[PDB]
């Protein structure tokens, strides 16, 4: 049910899930999404019960539970490496929670058969877990976390190791499963994708301190930080080093007059230097398909196209445009994931787009989609 | 294509190398008191009585006994007290767990005679003689760095990820003990308790030294002592004969256990 | 649960072989014992070295089940000094001291003994003899130069000029070089086997000279077979038994022998052919089995071809002191029947048992009252030279170690073909009192 | 982890407890029984002296002709052993077909009893009785000589313990992945040039343990060398030489100094072989 | 070097690679791209040399060498578990392939030098371990099939055990290094994305039979069979199953007639009512603001979301569809990697929409990019 955990906190003989405070209601689908390394598995860890919290509740229902060990929760924990017993054979394996639970073995069979109807495991159930793929162990792994019906299901990353043509398919299923079967839910990723399709409330996690709470549309466009912004999206946002002029800014190309509203959000705090402003690949068309009203605040001259990857419906042309002051610590820890290198930037442009690779193009930005964003506090300003 | 035909010659060679020098004593403990060197194969007129000699009178019998009883007295005990010192790669300490997997292993070269002239001596007047409490003792002191080098190369190999999530299910810290952890670790014991009762079932010069009376001896040592007035003056049937009664259960065990066996005293090559 | 032992039963420990005459006895003891004491024997290995292994480890390890055993000649000093055996005066009864001395050969008595007190009571002897041939030899010799010399003037015609003795690197060399060192008149262990006199005074040194001269004159004399550092006492009985030998030397045993190995199929050149008579008795058994006349009739017909002698002495005209290789029997200390085993030991002496056990057995016997009887002297026709021999015998040195001892005597005797008489003394006192000493290894 | 180091120290006493009063005590009571005098046949007369049962094994030439034949058996029961051991391990690990009929006969040298094959050698060579006998010419008798019954004995003792080498070699030639000999193939390595530029320098580690272990075990080689000469013609080893003059002349402060002069020849190579040329547990 | 191939055959005593050819010019960069377990490692190991062919030729150049050695075709290949030795360390594998030829150290050291700068090593990274983490090692791998500079350069499928946000980059790296050093390449891949985003000519390989190789956009545009149609663009293809109605094509829920001149063009064959359609999820859009031209070609079915997966701006809308008969040979190998089931279909939606789970949408369908497939032999009638 209901999972309210607030102030929880762990403390490692060293802060790894400073102040995690929020309440997971009955029927969420939630998601823990950060770096590898960050508080998002300790969380998971903590409940469930296989670590020691510090403070705080974890009253999953109305009973504070952070003083127990995990027989008195009804918590199903799948694991990520499939932690299934391999000498017992798979109908065993999925039927252990019940034959523990002290339940008639007629209801046995038939809730495990039931179960195995859910699934694709019709006929495997007369195999150890040695002869089985990828795919159908994580299948068997799952529904032995589905049968006892228990209060939460808490997922753990269980669909990193299967193949990305599988991936797709898997997530579309547990989606699917679980708003079937409706019970409380978390789930640690490593991935933006995995977090915005199965997904129904975002938790972005850097470091321990939750960034940023939200529907994932709503991370999408208005994210509250620069790790929030520049970490969910595939094509990840591109960061200009700006300066106000106190009228705009000269941003590394164009002369964007920063449009009234925005421009006053902007004068209610201008206390740093190098306010920082992200322009999200979609919005970045070109001077050829952007007849209409659209032209005048298109900003395009030209700028190379370094690779034009034509991968279908979205021509990606990639760029670098020199300067300094894309420098902070948010974007740095953010880059040391993956290499940003120093001015490397992408633009996803339409697909009627005749272009080449290697030729000068005239990339155009849209200055009504745009964030500003502030480069030693680490805090959009346009919206939260 | 002629790969198969120049490599299946390999696999008949490493056979016949490894098959002669048994084929041999089991040819030489059926002729009958006509040992004219007939052949590796095809001794003719094969009527064994030497089976059915050294087995009358308490010479062989009990001094096969002994063996198997010492035998296993020295694997139960040697498993046992090596599983729970092997349990110490699970676990952690400080104060040298990298030199005990060194010394309690480098005293398996020891050389026998460089203590069994002290412990000989010590077993001497103190009531410890020719009695299997004075065989199963250093048995099992030599027996120990083999059960703890074959056990602690599979208490690595077993993944205790499964008691932790055994625990995030209903089992209790007690039933995760009796059921998926105790099946997991028992086809590595019972390749241990093969390997150990190998070893001490053919050991000389401890049987040799320790050992005078009709207890306490062992097989190997009563087939080395052939040589007396029992056997008719001609003690090639016989010594045949209980060569073969002892090398009979090494091929039963390692007909059956050739995967375990090898996994376990490679550690890690199956 | 277990246990039971209903009878008093004592297990008397013999050697491997001579077990078909050591029941005969022991069974006759039992049903003149009585009703309790049933006499039951074992057998120990064959080969004198691992009867001694057996005895000693098994007594190490306080068995209670080894009461009388029979320990060789040369086991009574460690035996004893070393506390397995029980003196025959510490008995309950205390009748075995006086029983096991009241009739016996003064030599085989002395020879079962330690710091003068009695510690076995023994039970058959043998003493080496001189089998020539009688007819390639006009007389016996009677000293060893005298030997060597009629051996070279026998080395003219034919090649009978073979002296065949025990030579190789075992203790039948030892008991030669002890035999030649005492007839000569010295002594190798002082006394109380302490003290070494094998070289000490200069008589004693002259002594061991010449016993060392003639080990290797023996040796080296022309011919005086080829391969000398191969032959036991069974090699000198093959190398007389093929007529390639005039003047082996032997115990007792090989006077029986060759007559069926000259009778079936005969190699010693003495026909043997004789009458049917012979072949009809020696059918498929080899044993020599006559009606008593066929018996008479072939060693008178191997009177004129084999012919036995005493000993040859080293000093002219001076009896040979021959040594001994008798058995004693002896009560373990790890016993619980310590008077029941002496009166097994002094049932089994008795001079009945030692009539069977000398005329049916092949063991001389060792006490007096037999030699004067003819029926003793029918199977044993030399038994004049042999009383004459064993009444005064030269026992080997008596010492608790005594293995030690014949293995580094007799591994500096080893190169029989080399030995350099003046020069192995010097090192044969070394080698003994380094033995002695507790510091001599052995290979 | 203060009270789990409580259960490692709780768990792992009876094996240390056991292994020091089993190899710690009668080491440190042979060298107590050398220094003396006991000969265990005159009890009545032993004393203490000293040095003098060193240097009386040291300097006769009985202990050196039993520390050089376990030496000229030991350095060519190795190169042997490893030349053909490494044959083994290469045809057990790249054998196409088998490799559960093969790999079961290697274990069958390796778990039968040594008293039961040197007994099989020793009517082999035996004139009259042995096929291996008749091969030479008639009237031969290897086993009466000295040089031709130690070729016997290191026969014996190659035959009965490299199937042991040969699963230690195996166990760290199968680190070795298939997909790098491949990127050694495609460059210029014939099949020998790249098993001593990737093979042998990737299994270092497993070839100094079972060089070291088949060393300090046919150093201490006694039943293979008992039952067909038992020292003999001064063939002797020697583990047979400490156990002639303790268990056939008694000599006790003589069995002891020998018993632990074995023990510090032996420690000499476990010495070189883990210092100097780098060897570690598996 | 020029390398061409035809005839190239292999097979396993049950062929697998029969009947392959190509001529990969020089400076091409050809991917062979596949199902897993197809004939497209095969034909790797055959360019390489680790294994031997059965026929046909194989002419580097010209001189074919399919009877000469690894060593002497001058080829390099870098591996997928990054086969490299751990006995040495990093500098002594680079220089491996250079000193085992027997090169004066001089010039070893000098060009080894040069190509560890070439890539990201510039001080050998550790320089004592030949064990890494996964980039640099990876990189490694890379540096010593770059050094020996051979004529063709096979990478077998390097990036598939790194991290999904460092595989673009990594991507990236291999596409500018590629360009910028002239070799040949033969990449191996096994997802689409990849193939299409680097690579001059990429070949698909179902079974052992190369289909359609040329271009990304050749091979996007005009697909020539139901397999290179459904396999290539991340959304999988929907296959409808169609019905002609002698004035256009008649889908399963709705009727259209597509124009008369393409239309007696896929008439130019009779074909036994056997046809299938396709329909990219690119060209299905909402009733947002496509009013205009393509009202009467809009075709606006209705069908309720089953999920809506919103991961930025594009909103992938799933739904279902009643009744079946999508069923083919293709489609069958095809679907048995993934797209399962056979009535869950995708539909992108620009992110101007609002739906939510759950909910009646009227997609609408621009009815003039649907291509007409057969049922028998997969292959397309529009264009190949």
């Amino acid at each position: 049910a209901e999972i309210v955990l607030d102030r929880v906190t762990k403390s490692y003989p060293r802060a790894a899930v400073k102040e995690f405070s929020m309440t997971i209601a009955d029927g969420e689908f939630i998601i823990l999404v950060g770096p590898s390394g960050c508080g998002k598995s300790t969380t998971l860890n903590m409940i469930a019960g296989l670590e020691e919290i510090t403070s705080g509740e974890l009253r999953i229902g109305g009973e504070r539970v952070n003083e127990k060990a995990p027989k008195d929760r009804d918590i199903a924990m799948v694991f990520q490496s499939y932690a299934l017993y391999p000498h017992m054979t798979v109908r065993q394996n999925i039927a252990f929670p019940l034959t523990l639970a002290k339940v008639p073995k007629a209801e046995i069979a038939a809730k495990v058969e039931e179960t195995a109807k859910i699934l694709d495991l019709s006929e495997l159930l007369d195999r150890k877990p040695g002869q089985l793929s990828g795919g159908q162990r994580q299948r068997v792994a799952m529904g032995r976390a589905i049968v006892r019906s228990p209060k939460a299901f808490l997922m753990d990353q269980p669909l990193s190791n299967l193949d990305a043509k599988l991936r797709v398919q898997m997530r579309a299923e547990i989606s699917r499963l679980q708003d079937r079967l409706g019970t409380t839910t978390v789930y640690v990723t490593h991935d933006q994708t995995e977090a915005m399709t199965l997904g129904d409330r975002v938790v972005v996690m850097l470091a321990g301190e939750v960034q940023q709470i939200g529907t994932p549309d709503e991370l999408y466009s208005s994210p509250a930080n620069l790790f929030v912004a520049g970490f969910i999206g595939s094509p990840a946002m591109n960061f200009f080093p700006a300066t106000r002029t106190d009228v705009g800014v000269r941003l590394p190309f164009g002369e964007v007059t920063l449009t009234p509203h925005m421009l006053d959000l902007l004068d209610k705090q201008a206390r740093p230097e190098n306010i920082i402003v992200g322009i999200r690949p979609e919005h970045i068309e070109d001077s050829a398909l952007l007849d209409g009203y659209a032209r005048i605040r298109a900003l395009t001259f030209s700028v190379r196209a370094d690779i034009v990857e034509s991968l279908g419906a979205d021509k990606y042309v990639h760029f670098t445009t020199e300067g300094a002051g894309a420098e902070s610590a948010q974007l740095a820890e953010l880059a040391a994931d993956s290499g940003a290198g120093t001015n490397q930037f992408i633009a996803r442009v339409s697909a009627d787009s005749r272009v080449r690779t290697g030729e000068q193009i005239e990339l155009a930005i849209d200055t009504t989609k745009l964030s500003i964003f502030d480069a030693a506090t680490g805090l959009n300003l346009t919206r939260d | 294509a002629r790969r198969a035909t120049w490599w299946s010659v390999v696999n008949i060679l490493v056979i016949v190398y490894a098959l002669i020098p048994v084929l041999w004593i089991l040819s030489l403990s059926l002729k009958p008191t006509s040992s004219v060197k007939d052949g590796k194969l095809i001794p003719t007129e094969i009527t064994f009585a030497n089976y059915k000699a050294i087995f009358s009178g308490d010479a062989f019998t009990s001094a096969l006994f002994n063996s198997i009883g010492i035998g296993l007295i020295t694997t139960i005990i040697a498993v046992v007290i090596g599983g729970m010192a092997a349990y110490a790669v699970a676990r952690l300490q400080f104060p040298g767990k990298q030199l005990l997997i060194g010394v309690a292993l480098l005293i398996a070269m020891f050389p026998h005679i460089s203590l069994v002239t002290p412990i000989f001596n010590m077993w001497r007047g103190i009531g410890l003689f020719d009695t299997w409490p004075g065989l199963i003792i250093p048995y099992i002191t030599f027996a120990l760095p083999l059960a703890i080098y074959t056990l602690s190369a599979f208490f690595r190999e077993i993944p205790w990820d499964l008691e932790k999530a055994a625990k995030m299910d209903g089992a209790t810290p007690a039933q995760a003990f009796r059921k998926v952890i105790a099946p997991l670790a028992a086809p590595g014991i019972v390749t241990a308790a093969i390997l150990v009762f190998i070893f001490a079932w053919n050991d000389l010069l401890l049987a040799l030294s320790l050992t005078a009376t009709q207890r306490a001896i062992t097989a190997p040592v009563a087939i080395a002592n052939f040589t007396g007035s029992s056997q008719f003056e001609e003690p090639t049937g016989s010594i045949a004969a209980g060569a073969m009664v002892i090398t009979i259960p090494i091929i039963i065990f390692v007909l059956i256990f050739q995967r375990r066996i090898v996994a376990g005293l490679t550690s890690g090559a199956v | 649960c277990g246990s039971q032992t209903g009878g008093i039963v004592i297990n008397y420990y013999t050697p491997a072989n001579e077990e078909a005459t050591f029941k005969a006895v022991a069974n006759r003891c039992n049903e003149q014992l009585g009703g309790r004491f049933q006499i039951a024997q074992r057998n120990l290995p064959k080969g004198a070295d691992d009867q001694r292994l057996q005895l000693a480890r098994r007594l190490t390890g306080n068995d209670k089940s080894l009461d009388v055993m029979a320990l060789d000649v040369v086991w009574t000093a460690e035996f004893a000094e070393a506390g397995w055996a029980v003196p025959l005066s510490e008995d309950p009864a205390g009748l075995a001291e006086a029983d096991a001395t009241e009739n016996t050969l003064p030599g085989p008595l002395e020879t079962a003994r330690w710091q003068d007190e009695l510690y076995a009571a023994p039970i058959t002897t043998n003493t080496q003899l001189l089998w020539y041939r009688a007819d390639l030899m006009p007389a016996p010799p009677t000293t060893w130069d005298g030997m060597l010399d009629e051996a070279n003037r026998l080395y003219r015609e034919g090649g009978p000029s073979w002296i065949a003795v025990q030579g190789k690197q075992y203790e039948g060399m030892v008991v030669w070089f002890n035999t030649l060192l005492q007839s000569a008149g010295g002594q190798v262990l002082s006394d109380d086997g302490q003290r070494v006199t094998l070289t000490d005074t200069p008589e004693h040194r002259a002594a061991t000279v010449k016993a060392l001269r003639i080990i290797k004159s023996v040796a080296t004399a022309p011919g005086a077979d080829p391969s000398i550092t191969q032959t036991d006492e069974n090699t000198a009985r093959l190398a007389l038994e093929q007529g390639k030998a005039a003047l082996e030397v032997n115990w007792p045993y090989v006077l029986p022998s060759l007559l069926e190995n000259a009778v079936k199929g005969g190699v010693s050149f003495l026909p043997l052919d004789g009458d049917p008579a012979l072949q009809g008795s020696i059918n498929d058994v080899g044993t020599f089995s006559p009606t008593d006349e066929q018996f008479d009739i072939a060693f008178d017909a191997s009177k004129k071809v084999f012919g036995f002698a005493p000993y040859p002495g080293v000093n002219p005209d001076e009896p040979a002191r021959v040594t001994l290789g008798g058995l004693n029997l002896a009560v373990a200390s790890t016993s619980q029947h310590k008077a029941e085993a002496f009166e097994a030991i002094r049932c089994l002496r008795n001079v009945e048992n030692q009539r069977y056990t000398s005329i049916e057995g092949g063991l001389p016997a060792v006490r007096t009252s037999l030699y004067d009887d003819p029926a003793f002297q029918k199977k044993y026709p030399q038994y004049e030279i042999i009383r004459q021999q064993l009444t005064n015998a030269a026992v080997r040195p008596a010492t608790p170690v005594y293995q030690a001892v014949s293995t580094r005597m007799s591994a500096t005797l080893a190169p029989i073909s080399d030995i350099d008489p003046e020069r192995t003394a010097d090192e044969l006192t070394e080698a003994v009192q380094k033995a002695i000493d507790g510091k001599g290894l052995i290979p | 982890k203060k009270s789990e180091r409580r259960l490692a120290f709780w768990l792992i006493a009876p094996a240390v407890l056991l292994m020091l009063a089993v190899t710690a005590y009668p080491i440190g009571y042979a060298v107590w029984l050398s220094l003396q005098r006991y000969n265990l046949a005159e009890p009545h007369d032993t004393e203490f002296i000293g040095l003098a049962n060193y240097v009386t094994v040291l300097t006769d030439g009985y202990w050196w002709t039993a520390f050089a034949v376990t030496l000229g058996i030991t350095v060519v029961s190795v190169a042997i052993e490893f030349a053909l051991g490494l044959a083994l391990a290469l045809v057990m690990h790249r054998t196409i077909f088998g490799k559960g009929a093969v790999r079961t006969a290697i274990l069958i040298p390796y778990g039968i009893v040594t008293v039961a094959a040197s007994y099989s050698w020793y009517y082999a060579w035996t004139p009259g009785t042995g096929y291996l006998a008749n091969l030479l010419p008639e009237g031969s008798a290897p086993l009466t000589d000295q040089l031709p019954s130690l070729a016997i004995v290191v026969l014996a003792e190659v035959w009965k313990t490299t199937p042991f080498m040969a699963l230690l070699l195996l166990a760290g030639l199968a680190l070795v992945p298939q997909d790098l000999l491949n990127a050694a193939q495609v460059d210029g390595a014939g099949p020998w040039k790249r098993l001593t530029k990737v093979i042998l320098p990737m299994i270092k580690p497993a070839i100094l343990v079972a060089l070291l272990f088949r060393t300090l075990d046919a150093f201490r080689i006694f039943d293979n060398i008992y039952i067909l000469t038992g020292g003999s013609n001064d063939t002797g080893s020697v583990s047979i030489l400490g156990y002639d003059n303790l268990f056939k002349a008694f000599n006790v402060g003589l069995g002891s100094a020998i018993s632990v002069l074995i023990f510090l020849s032996v420690a000499i190579i476990a010495f070189i072989y883990i210092k100097i040329f780098g060897a570690a547990a598996p």
